[PDB]
């Protein structure tokens, strides 16, 4: 019989493991979708100057 | 009769003396926001005809009557009346006479702001009552003068009572009661009266200044004369930035109370909760200046307000961990207080996230005094303290009266403020980020946009206010039916997987406080023998 | 002194604790007649003050 | 054993049934139990179970059956009623700013773009 | 640890005087995180033949249907308690159909 | 451990994605079907 023990611990862990990993796509789309974007289109007008 | 009403001494009387008075403010108070709402609905005066007075008159108007009149006397002076003694174990208060007065001096405030509003000038200077726009020669009637001495009477109420508190707490405890094992709403209201104390007599020193400057010809805050009108915003936000505090650590005992009865587990970490609970108190009296990022302090000083401002977040956060902590394991039963504090705890985090975004002096040159503070502040004040306070109310209440509330009709109710405020709060951060400035009537047409759907969605939490109306109402009528037929839920636990339907009715109530031990509605003599803990 | 022959009078009195010393009808009649003047005679001047009249 | 009449069914008959008539049959099942059992009928275990694990006193959900569709009708009820009241009050208003009319909105941009009002981004100014 | 986890509650059940103490112990056991020895479960269901409770022996299985997280690992249970199970009459819940 | 959470966890994250894009997306909606 296998001792089951630490279901808890690691559901925990990738609970938490995840909630950063959906957080670190959020995070990185605003910087390089969105912010990157922002400042390219304004260099560009800036270039031009 | 007069007696028991006019001469009160019992305290349950006066939490529902509180209580009564609350609501009828609160009614009052959120009228004044619809009239708001309506006046900014689309550009140009469409409902007022011209006049910028009135407007400013109704915004004081609401500010007052939603801060000093719905929340204080409500979270503090009805749930703290009602709830410390039987949760302590003492069988009243420390000084009941003066627990009296403390409510009697209430009334006189509303009947001073009211004539206040009569007097041909009226009041148009803000809750921030600041001095050269309300001294004597920009309002020249007797108006903020009534408007003063209704602060004076709700600050002498508030100490009184802050002083009942503190007493009560440390004296008045049952045979095993040990300031160390206390529940934590008692110690959300004993660090909230000590935040008071220590607070409120230097707003009574500013006010009293700006009095005696506007009648006495002393040259407190008159620039012609040396005064400085930047004296009287130290002076005022010295209890302005604790207060935001005063109204939120009692907020915080509800919820931590809430989340692990209808999810059955105790608190994770309950110490390190009251270590943050008095560290936030402790280090709010060091960070008020923030409100004072533009009017021309040094460098040096910005740099460290902005340090000490966002220390603010480290025992917050814990709190928000710890209460994510507390139901991760736990079956979790949802009902209309789970709903609210479920709503709370997403909401005071996005309000939070926005604060720490504002407390940097650099940033804060873009994002101040413009409709990004009001979405700011309407999130941690409309959605935090509102919320604990009918998560509260639908707690404690079919205790207290007696009389339940039909589950399904109070859901609705909860989704329809919920998603009615969202609609509200929510897009005024889009016209803050864009310039949209605070305190006016009408605005650039460019703004007409989120305006229109702020405005629309008023409405719907003012049909949430009435239904809740009627709630109360079908709880005070018919309300011993309620719990014959199937309107509404009786336990607020349910039984555990191994325990049978025969032994939960032998043990029905599993409750870590007194409040839910004694009879509904508890006696007017709750303790005669003295209760024994551990 | 006196304060075990007032003892004995305040106990075992029944009725009101500002009215069981002897000498109390002294004060409370003419209070309750200058009380009333006191706090009804401003309320009479605010329909005054809301039309402007000044006296 | 038990009459058979009474344990069958003793689910949908637990509900509007007498109390002292439901007082009657514990009495009996707890005798019934203090016997080795694989000797109990079988209508008897799902009678005792339900009575200890059943849904009826406590264990009754928050929400009954048709109380998630009530709640769902009466949310977006709300929202059609404050709609509506919406738009009724706004007929007794005031008339609109004299600067609404698109043509004007139209001639704003004008001024706009000749002085180069946002590269990035638009300078629309049409909302009509 | 575990060894003393389970001889720990192997003497809590062998002390249950009436069935508000089974089921107050059941509640502890399955309360932990950790699913209980097959050891644990045997004297559990001693304890109610003992307090004369056949609906608690019931929901030892249910209780270890949801707890034990394994299709097989509840088989595997099931197995290694066959004959206790057959001796004491103990029905599952799907054979039961209640 | 990867056969059992797997037929619970990923669906989540779809679902997930849904909700708050409702909560937060929905201002979108508005500006979309008339911005006029
Ligand atoms: C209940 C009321 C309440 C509460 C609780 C707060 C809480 C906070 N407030 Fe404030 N505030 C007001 C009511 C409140 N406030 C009002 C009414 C005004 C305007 C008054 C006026 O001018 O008229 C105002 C204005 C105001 C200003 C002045 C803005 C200006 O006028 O320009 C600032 C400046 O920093 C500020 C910051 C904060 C911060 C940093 C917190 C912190 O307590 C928030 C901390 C929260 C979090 C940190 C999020 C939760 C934590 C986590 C999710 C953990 C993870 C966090 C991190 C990793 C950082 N708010
Ligand atoms: C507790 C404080 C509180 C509450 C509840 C509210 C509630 C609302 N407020 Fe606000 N408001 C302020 C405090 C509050 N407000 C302050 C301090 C200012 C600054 C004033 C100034 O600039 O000088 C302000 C300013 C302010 C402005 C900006 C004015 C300006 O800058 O010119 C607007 C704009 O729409 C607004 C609208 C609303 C609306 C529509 C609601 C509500 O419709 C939102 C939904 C909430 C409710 C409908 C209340 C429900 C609860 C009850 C009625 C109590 C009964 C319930 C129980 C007992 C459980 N108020
Ligand atoms: C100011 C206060 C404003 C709100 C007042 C609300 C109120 O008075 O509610 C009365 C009543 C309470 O209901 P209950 O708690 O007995 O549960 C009834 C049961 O759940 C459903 O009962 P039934 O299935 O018969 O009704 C379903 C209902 C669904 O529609 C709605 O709820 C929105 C209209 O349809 C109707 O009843 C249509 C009637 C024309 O509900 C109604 O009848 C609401 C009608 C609007
Ligand atoms: C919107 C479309 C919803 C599609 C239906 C759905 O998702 O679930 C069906 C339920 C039931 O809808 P119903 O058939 O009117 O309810 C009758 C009573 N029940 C069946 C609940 C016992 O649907 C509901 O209860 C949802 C009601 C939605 C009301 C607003 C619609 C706009
Ligand atoms: C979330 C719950 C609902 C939140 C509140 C939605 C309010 C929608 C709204 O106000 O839309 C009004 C516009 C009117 O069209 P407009 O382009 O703004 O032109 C001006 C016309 N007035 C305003 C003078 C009448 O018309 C629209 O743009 C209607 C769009 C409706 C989109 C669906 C609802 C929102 C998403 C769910
Ligand atoms: C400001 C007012 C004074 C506050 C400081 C004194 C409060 C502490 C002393 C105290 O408890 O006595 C009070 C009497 O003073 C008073 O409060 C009477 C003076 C009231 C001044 C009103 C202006 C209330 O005593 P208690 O009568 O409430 O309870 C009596 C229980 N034995
Ligand atoms: C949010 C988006 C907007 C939703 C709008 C809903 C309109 C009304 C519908 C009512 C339907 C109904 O009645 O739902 C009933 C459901 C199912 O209940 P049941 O399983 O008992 O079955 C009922 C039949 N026996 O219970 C609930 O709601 C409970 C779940 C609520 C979860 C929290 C809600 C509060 C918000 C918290 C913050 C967000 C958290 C997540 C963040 C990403
Ligand atoms: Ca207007
Ligand atoms: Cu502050």
């Amino acid at each position: 019989i296998a001792p089951i023990t630490g279901t808890i611990k690691r559901r925990v862990i990738m609970d938490i493991v995840l909630g950063f990993s959906l957080g670190g796509v959020m995070a990185s789309y605003w910087w390089w979708g969105f912010h990157m974007d922002k400042i390219n289109k304004r260099e560009k007008f800036y270039a031009e100057l | 009769m007069v007696q028991r009403w006019l001469y009160s001494t019992n305290a349950k009387d006066i939490a529902v003396l509180y209580f009564m008075l609350a609501i009828f403010s609160g009614m009052a108070g959120t009228a004044m926001s619809l009239i708001i709402r309506l006046e900014l609905a689309a550009p140009g005066s469409q409902y007022l005809h011209g006049n910028s007075q009135l407007f400013n008159v109704l915004v004081v108007g609401h500010a007052v009557l939603m801060i000093f009149f719905l929340v204080m006397p409500a979270l503090i002076g009805g749930f703290g009346n009602y709830l410390l003694p039987l949760m302590i174990g003492a069988t009243d208060t420390a000084f009941p006479r003066i627990n009296n007065i403390a409510f009697w001096v209430l009334p006189m405030g509303l009947v001073c702001l009211v004539t206040s509003t009569l007097v041909e000038s009226g009041a148009g200077t803000g809750w921030t009552v600041y001095p050269p726009l309300s001294s004597i020669q920009a309002h020249s009637g007797p108006s903020v003068d009534l408007a003063i001495f209704a602060l004076h009477l709700t600050s002498i109420s508030s100490l009184l009572g802050a002083i009942n508190f503190i007493v009560t707490t440390l004296n008045m405890r049952t045979n095993g009661m040990t300031m160390h094992k206390l529940p934590l709403f008692v110690w959300s209201i004993f660090i909230t009266a000590f935040l008071l104390l220590l607070s409120l007599p230097v707003l009574s020193a500013g006010i009293t200044m700006l009095l005696l400057d506007r009648n006495f010809n002393t040259s407190f805050f008159e620039v012609s004369g040396g005064g400085d009108p930047i004296l009287y915003e130290h002076l005022f936000w010295f209890f302005g930035h604790p207060e935001v505090y005063i109204l939120i650590i009692p907020g915080f005992g509800i919820i931590s109370h809430v989340v692990s009865t209808y999810s059955k587990k105790p608190v994770f970490g309950e110490i390190s909760m009251v270590y943050a609970m008095a560290s936030i108190g402790l280090l709010g009296f060091l960070v008020w200046s923030h409100h004072m990022y533009i009017v021309g302090l040094d460098a040096d000083t910005r740099a460290y307000f902005t340090s000490a401002t966002m220390i603010i977040a480290i025992p917050t956060g814990i709190k928000i961990f710890s209460w994510l902590a507390t139901i991760h394991g736990g079956s979790i039963r949802l009902a209309t207080p789970m709903l609210y504090a479920i709503a709370f705890l997403f909401l005071f985090t996005m309000g939070g996230l926005t604060g720490v975004a504002l407390a940097n002096a650099s940033l804060d040159v873009a994002f101040h005094d413009t409709y990004y503070v009001v979405g700011h502040f309407h999130y941690v004040l409309s959605m935090g303290a509102i919320f604990s306070l009918f998560a509260g109310y639908y707690y404690w209440s079919p205790q207290i009266l007696g009389l339940n509330y039909n589950e399904k009709l109070a859901q609705i109710q909860f989704w329809l403020i919920f998603i009615g405020a969202n609609v509200i709060f929510f897009p005024m951060h889009f016209l803050g980020i864009n310039g949209m400035p605070r305190r006016i009537p009408d605005y650039p047409d460019a703004f007409a946009g989120w305006n229109y759907v702020a405005s629309i969605g008023s409405f719907i939490a003012t049909l949430s206010l009435f239904l809740f109306i009627y709630i109360l109402y079908d709880q005070l009528v018919n309300g011993l039916n309620n719990k014959v037929n199937n309107k509404s839920v009786i336990y607020n636990k349910a039984p555990d997987f191994v325990e049978s339907n025969t032994i939960f009715n032998l043990n029905t109530v599993k409750s870590s406080s007194i409040e839910f031990l004694l009879t509904s509605p508890p006696a007017v003599h709750s303790f005669n023998t003295p209760a024994v803990q551990s | 002194n006196k304060v075990i022959q007032l003892q004995k009078i305040f106990q075992s009195s029944t009725k009101p604790l500002w009215w069981r010393h002897p000498r109390s009808a002294l004060y409370l009649y003419p209070f309750y007649a200058i009380f009333a003047v006191a706090v009804v005679t401003p309320l009479l001047y605010i329909p005054n003050a809301i039309r402007g009249i000044k006296a | 054993a038990l009459s058979n009449a009474a344990v069958m069914d003793l689910q949908s008959r637990w509900e509007n049934m007498p109390s002292t008539e439901q007082q009657d049959i514990v009495s009996k099942l707890s005798e019934r139990q203090k016997l080795p059992w694989a000797q109990l009928t079988e209508p008897e275990k799902q009678a005792v179970w339900y009575i200890s694990y059943g849904e009826w006193g406590p264990r009754r959900p928050v929400l009954n059956k048709g109380d998630s569709s009530f709640i769902a009708k009466g949310v977006a009820a709300g929202l059609l009623f404050s709609v509506g009241l919406f738009a009724v009050v706004r007929m007794a208003g005031g008339q609109d700013a004299k600067t609404m009319n698109k043509e004007w909105q139209l001639k704003s941009d004008e001024y706009l773009k000749s002085k180069n009002a946002n590269p990035w981004g638009g300078y629309s100014q049409v909302q009509s | 640890t575990f060894e003393e986890f389970t001889a720990r509650y192997e003497k809590e059940f062998d002390e249950a005087y009436d069935l508000f103490e089974v089921q107050r112990v059941l509640n502890n056991c399955f309360s932990y995180d950790l699913v209980p020895a097959p050891a644990v479960i045997e004297k559990a269901l001693r304890a109610a033949r003992r307090v004369n409770d056949l609906p608690t022996a019931i929901r030892v299985f249910e209780a270890l249907k949801y707890k034990v997280e394994n299709e097989d690992q509840y088989k595997a249970y099931l197995d290694e308690l066959k004959d206790v199970r057959q001796e004491l009459g103990v029905p599952l819940k799907e054979e039961l159909f209640p | 451990w990867v056969i059992t959470e797997g037929r619970r966890l990923i669906p989540e994250i779809f679902q997930w994605s849904a909700v708050l894009s409702v909560c937060l997306g929905w201002p979108g909606a508005v500006y979309f079907f008339s911005k006029a």
